[PDB]
């Protein structure tokens, strides 16, 4: 499936994923498309920061859902 | 000197047209020359706001605005230091129907230049002229200054959107010239505002419980201002402005309130 990731500067990313993909794996794929080190990526959905070990399906992230990327300091 | 005051009067004739470029570019030239009597120049422009014609008064304000944007910084610095700047809270030109219509717009525009001057005094720089981008002033500001600073951006914005003109009221060359300078300030001020917000939202998740409260109210205000900025940008669209010059406000971080509220909830 297709999900979207909107950054604070306004860019919207399209990412190819599966509902079982970990949040840690989703960040690694954001690394591959945008260059952002996973250790500086806050991912947010339904108001909660998303935990690295939990999966997309654990957070109800389905097709066309939009995650928010907030950059962080190590 | 005598030439300055005479070019000020040329910028502010009773001709129903905005100040002329030749007179505005000369005045900009003035501000940058070494032995400029900035007070005398400013003094000449205030003197022309004492006039009874709306045409004169509004063109004197437009010239001042023009000179704050494009003149030497020394001009905006002097205006921001003055005790009283524009005292047009009671201005009314009863001469004709245009005067009556344009007098409310003079009162509002005079208020907006005063706020622009107060904004500069309060942070000691022009929000519309500071370095943009990921290493610019507003992106990199540290937390205390950021929280005191973004509210001053918002107060300037509010005074700009209070000009509140409809496109079908931009019916002569004076008010249009003011409008186009208001538009230029607005997109630059919104750029500074969106940038302060980005920074705020990044820092928010490592902030102290009571900085998140300041920051949360800043953000809620940012969202209400953005609905009113979009109405103003629709007036710009109507008048015919280049649509590549109008910001796309869908790119602003406008859907994070929930994240900010749950995170303040957790901090208690």
């Amino acid at each position: 499936m297709q999900i979207f990731v909107k950054t604070l500067t306004g860019k919207t990313i399209t990412l190819e994923v599966e509902p079982s993909d970990t949040i840690e794996n989703v960040k690694a794929k954001i690394q591959d498309k945008e260059g952002i080190p996973p250790d500086q990526q806050r991912l947010i959905f339904a108001g909660k920061q998303l935990e690295d070990g939990r999966t997309l399906s654990d957070y109800n992230i389905q097709k066309e859902s939009t995650l928010h990327l907030v950059l962080r300091l190590r | 000197g005598s030439a300055v005051s005479k070019t000020v009067c040329k910028a502010t004739t009773h001709e129903i047209m905005g100040p002329k470029k030749k007179h505005l570019d000369y005045l900009i030239q003035c501000t940058n020359e070494m032995n400029v009597n900035i007070p005398q120049l400013a003094d000449s422009l205030f003197e022309r706001t004492t006039n009874s014609s709306w045409v004169v008064v509004f063109k004197s304000l437009i010239t001042t605005h023009h000179l704050m944007v494009y003149g030497n910084e020394r001009f905006i610095q002097y205006l921001a230091s003055r005790n009283t700047l524009f005292n047009l809270s009671n201005f009314l030109d009863k001469s004709g129907l245009q005067g009556y219509d344009m007098s409310t717009f003079i009162r509002r525009y005079s208020r907006y230049l005063n706020e622009k001057a107060v904004s500069y005094r309060q942070v000691a720089f022009d929000f519309t002229k500071v370095k943009r981008g990921a290493d610019g002033v507003m992106r990199t500001m540290n937390t205390e200054k950021l929280l005191k600073t973004v509210p001053i951006i918002q107060n300037q914005m509010d005074a700009l959107l209070d000009f509140n003109v409809n496109s079908n009221e931009l019916t002569n060359g004076v008010i249009n010239a003011a409008f186009m300078l208001l538009f230029k300030d607005a997109i630059r001020l919104f750029a500074a505002y969106n940038e302060g917000i980005i920074n705020l939202l990044e820092k928010y998740f490592d902030m102290k419980k009571n900085q998140c409260k300041e920051g949360l109210d800043i953000y809620k205000k940012f969202l209400t201002r953005m609905t009113r900025i979009s109405e103003f940008l629709k007036v710009a669209e109507q008048v015919g402005i280049d649509r590549g010059d109008i910001p796309d406000l869908s790119q602003a971080p406008s859907s994070l309130l929930d994240a900010l509220e749950q995170h303040a909830a957790a901090l208690e």
